[PDB]
């Protein structure tokens, strides 16, 4: 599954 | 001498040139805060100022409290130190100290407003939830969690924050815990019982269902009527609660009218869940049934962060390397049931300082 490695903070 | 005055607002910085151009990001419940470059090492990161720090007994014991926790706590998702400066030379010049830490891209209060997915909002509670886990694991309540004081970054990341208050439960109650926020502010806190490391998940619990809301769960418009909304919401809570709240405090909470109380699965629709459709172990469900067990009046009954952590939404990111992690062990000179004189948190604060840099 994996965790994700991004978060659009705009 | 080799410092210099950065006119920020009010009183005005006096940290080493290592740290140039500084803007302000924050003020905490302490000093103030700057996201300065420290160009010594390559990085923008936040120094804290707690002008003039030893005021009185209280500005001093979150002190040498925030001082010794910040150095004892090293976590992936628990900020780190990285340097702490008095301005002052002399043993008398002293009455102010600055602290260099790490310093991501928002603050949680970014999140919360903002529609995230599934992998993520669960990998983050996950992230902020361990951290947890682990100060735990030494004995320490952090007892303010919030938006305000949790740090996400780009690539994901996470990290509590503000060690102010974070103490070990061996005081009970007080008629002035009036500084840890009231929208998330656990029942054994208002009702003046007595806390434990749980404590601190309910303040995760009025948190997710903020990340999930937008809005905030309990709001109140005093701490007295902070009761009346979150009961308003959860129902009234069972008689033998009741017998647990002090005296007092129990004849009130009692006279309050009665509650019906929702049930989570209306608390929290379908819909204001991350599209319920992956992996399994997720599940709208499963982000709530979480709820369904740190949102708890009685603190004897809420779902402790090991069980959080093990736990289908949370779980699949375990990995005992960063969440069975070593414990932070502390010294043998803390004292949480122990005050002093002004000269004495000078004298104990200065000589907590200085040997750093
Ligand atoms: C508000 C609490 O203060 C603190 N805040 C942080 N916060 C951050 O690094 C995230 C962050 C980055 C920003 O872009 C540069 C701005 Br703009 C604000 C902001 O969030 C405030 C780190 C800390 N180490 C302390 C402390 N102490």
């Amino acid at each position: 599954p994996k965790r994700p490695t991004t978060l659009n903070l705009f | 001498n080799n410092f210099y005055s950065v006119e920020i607002g009010d009183s005005t910085f006096t940290v080493l040139k290592r740290y140039q151009n500084l803007k302000p990001i924050g003020s905490g419940a302490q000093g103030i805060v700057c996201a300065a470059y420290d160009a010594i090492l390559e990085r923008n990161v936040a120094i804290k100022k707690l002008s003039r720090p030893f005021q009185n007994q209280t500005h001093a014991k979150r002190a040498y409290r925030e001082l010794v926790l910040m150095k004892c706590v090293n976590h992936k998702n628990i900020i780190g130190l990285l340097n702490v400066f008095t301005p002052q030379k002399s043993l008398e010049e002293f009455q102010d100290v600055y602290i260099v830490m790490e310093l991501m891209d928002a603050n949680l209060c970014q999140v919360i407003q903002m529609e995230l997915d599934h992998e993520r909002m669960s990998y983050l509670l996950y992230q902020m939830l361990c951290g947890i886990k682990h100060l735990h694991s030494a004995g320490i309540i952090h007892r303010d969690l919030k938006p305000s004081n949790i740090v996400v970054k780009s690539d994901c990341t996470l990290k509590i924050l503000d060690f102010g208050l974070a103490r070990t439960a061996g005081t009970s109650f007080m008629m002035e815990p009036e500084v840890v926020t009231r929208y998330y502010r656990a029942p054994e806190v208002i009702l003046g019982m007595g806390y434990k490391e749980n404590v601190d998940l309910w303040s995760v619990g009025c948190i997710m269902g903020e990340m999930v809301c937008h809005k905030i769960l309990f709001p109140g418009r005093d701490y007295i009527d902070q009761w009346n909304k979150v009961i308003e919401q959860l129902g009234t809570p069972c008689p033998e609660f009741m017998k647990k709240l002090q005296p007092t405090v129990r004849t009130y909470v009692e006279n309050r009218p009665k509650y019906a109380g929702y049930s989570f699965e209306k608390l929290f629709p379908d819909v204001l869940f991350p599209a319920d459709s992956e992996h399994n172990k997720l599940k709208a469900s499963q982000a709530r049934d979480l709820l369904s067990k740190m949102l708890v009046i009685d603190a004897s009954k809420r779902i402790s962060v090991d069980e959080a952590l093990q736990h289908p939404y949370i779980n699949v990111w375990y990995d005992p390397s960063e969440a069975e992690a070593p414990p932070p062990k502390i010294p043998d000179k803390q004292l949480d049931e122990r005050e002093h004189t002004i000269e004495e948190w000078k004298e104990l604060i200065y000589k907590e300082v200085m040997d750093l840099e």
